[PDB]
C-alpha cells in the first residue's frame, strides 16, 4: 500500500479584516488513501459547521480536499486546522496566520 | 457528458 | 485559449458490509460542473455549476444512469484486482479512473485520455494516439489482452474525438460568462522582519482564474530561486485561486528584489516591488 502525508494549508477566502464576513480554508492535498480527518477549530474548540469539496485527484493520483467554514474574524480569536491521516503518528495542527 | 460506452471492467 | 472536460472517480471498498463508496466529479477547466457521491441520499448526478442547469431532465436521468454504471464497474474491478494481488478482504483498497479531452485556441480536438489506478499507482492507460495500451504490470496486461479483443481503445477514441468534445463546446458557449472569462490576479507584497538582519518579501496573487500561474522573484534583473518558497496554488472557494512566493532579504536590501507574475488574464506580465 503506497502512503502519501497530506501537505496542509490554513487560509482565508478573502483578505481577512475583523467585524467583516469571511471563509476559513484549510485545504489538504498530496495525499493517499484518500481517507482523512480535517477539522477547524476555534480557540483549540472543533468547529461544527464544516463543509468539504468533492473528493478529486492529481495526475499523480493524490487527493485533495477544501474544508471550509464561514468565520467573521476578530482581533483576540484564533483559528487552526487539524489534521489525521495514516501517514500521521499524531494530528497535524496548523495555525491560521492572516499572513500566509 | 459521460462517456456512455467503453467503461468496461478490468 | 486551450479548453479541457476531464471527469475523476474514485472508487474506495468498504470491507464488512455494503458496497465502495463512489465518487465521480466532473470539470470544464477548472470549474467543476457536476459530482455523484453514492453517501448522498439523491442518487442523482447533481449540478455544481449555475450554467449546467440549462440541462433538461433527460440529461439528468442519462447522467444518473450512466454514473451509475461506472460505479458497478469499479465494484467489479476492486473485486477482480483483489484476487489479481492477492489480497485479503479486511483492507480497503482503492479504484481512480480520470478520463477527458483538450481542445485547442480553435475548439478543436487536441488530446484524450483515458488512465485508471489500483492502489494509488498506475494500472492501465490509454496512449496518446487512442489505439493502445500501456499496461503497468502482468495484471493490468491480462486487462489489456481483455480490452483489445473487445475493441475498447475504438470505442473511448470515438468518444473523446467526438462526444467529448462536442459536449465541451456546448459547455464553453452556454456557461460563457465564467467559462470564457480570465480573471487576472490581484497582487501585492507584504513584508515582515524575522530579526534586525533578516526580512521576507511575500508577493501575493489573489482573485485569479484559470489556477495556471507563475511567480517568479529576481534580484537585480536576474532570477532568484535560492532563499525562496513557493507554496502550491490553492482554492480560494469562490471559484478562483490564490498562490504567493517568497524570498529571505538583507534587511535593507528589498529594492534589489522585483517580483514577477505571468498569467493568461495579463496582456503582458506583471512586475511589482517594496514601496
Amino acid at each position: 500500500m503506497i502512503q502519501r502525508t497530506p501537505k496542509i494549508q490554513v487560509y482565508s477566502r478573502h483578505p481577512a479584516e475583523n467585524g467583516k464576513s469571511n471563509f476559513l480554508n484549510c485545504y489538504v492535498s498530496g495525499f493517499h488513501p484518500s481517507d482523512i480527518e480535517v477539522d477547524l477549530l476555534k480557540n483549540g474548540e472543533r468547529i461544527e459547521k464544516v463543509e468539504h469539496s468533492d473528493l478529486s485527484f492529481s495526475k499523480d493520483w493524490s487527493f485533495y480536499l477544501l474544508y471550509y467554514t464561514e468565520f467573521t474574524p476578530t482581533e483576540k480569536d484564533e483559528y487552526a486546522c487539524r489534521v489525521n491521516h495514516v501517514t500521521l503518528s499524531q494530528p497535524k495542527i496548523v495555525k491560521w496566520d492572516r499572513d500566509m | 457528458l459521460l462517456a456512455g460506452i467503453g467503461t468496461v471492467p478490468i | 485559449g486551450s479548453h479541457s472536460m476531464r471527469y475523476f472517480f474514485t472508487s474506495v471498498s468498504r470491507p464488512g458490509r455494503g458496497e465502495p463508496r463512489f465518487i465521480a466529479v466532473g470539470y470544464v477547466d477548472d470549474t467543476q460542473f457536476v459530482r455523484f457521491d453514492s453517501d448522498a441520499a439523491s442518487q442523482r448526478m447533481e449540478p455544481r455549476a449555475p450554467w449546467i442547469e440549462q440541462e433538461g431532465p433527460e440529461y439528468w436521468d442519462g447522467e444518473t444512469r450512466k454514473v451509475k454504471a461506472h460505479s458497478q464497474t469499479h465494484r467489479v474491478d476492486l473485486g477482480t484486482l483483489r484476487g489479481y494481488y492477492n489480497q485479503s478482504e479486511a483492507g480497503s483498497h482503492t479504484v481512480q479512473r480520470m478520463y477527458g479531452c483538450d481542445v485547442g485556441s480553435d475548439w478543436r480536438f487536441l488530446r484524450g485520455y483515458h488512465q485508471y489506478a489500483y492502489d494509488g499507482k498506475d494500472y492501465i492507460a490509454l496512449k496518446e494516439d487512442l489505439r493502445s495500451w500501456t499496461a503497468a504490470d502482468m495484471a493490468a496486461q491480462t486487462t489489456k489482452h481483455k480490452w483489445e479483443a473487445a475493441h475498447v481503445a475504438e470505442q473511448l477514441r470515438a468518444y473523446l474525438e467526438g462526444t467529448c468534445v462536442e459536449w465541451l463546446r456546448r459547455y464553453l458557449e452556454n456557461g460563457k460568462e465564467t467559462l470564457q472569462r480570465t480573471d487576472a490576479p490581484k497582487t501585492h507584497m507584504t513584508h515582515h522582519a524575522v530579526s534586525d538582519h533578516e526580512a521576507t518579501l511575500r508577493c501575493w496573487a489573489l482573485s485569479f482564474y484559470p489556477a495556471e500561474i507563475t511567480l517568479t522573484w529576481q534580484r537585480d534583473g536576474e532570477d532568484q530561486t535560492q532563499d525562496t518558497e513557493l507554496v502550491e496554488t490553492r482554492p480560494a472557494g469562490d471559484g478562483t485561486f490564490q498562490k504567493w512566493v517568497a524570498v529571505v532579504v538583507p534587511s535593507g536590501q528589498e529594492q534589489r528584489y522585483t517580483c514577477h507574475v505571468q498569467h493568461e488574464g495579463l496582456p503582458k506580465p506583471l512586475t511589482l516591488r517594496w514601496e
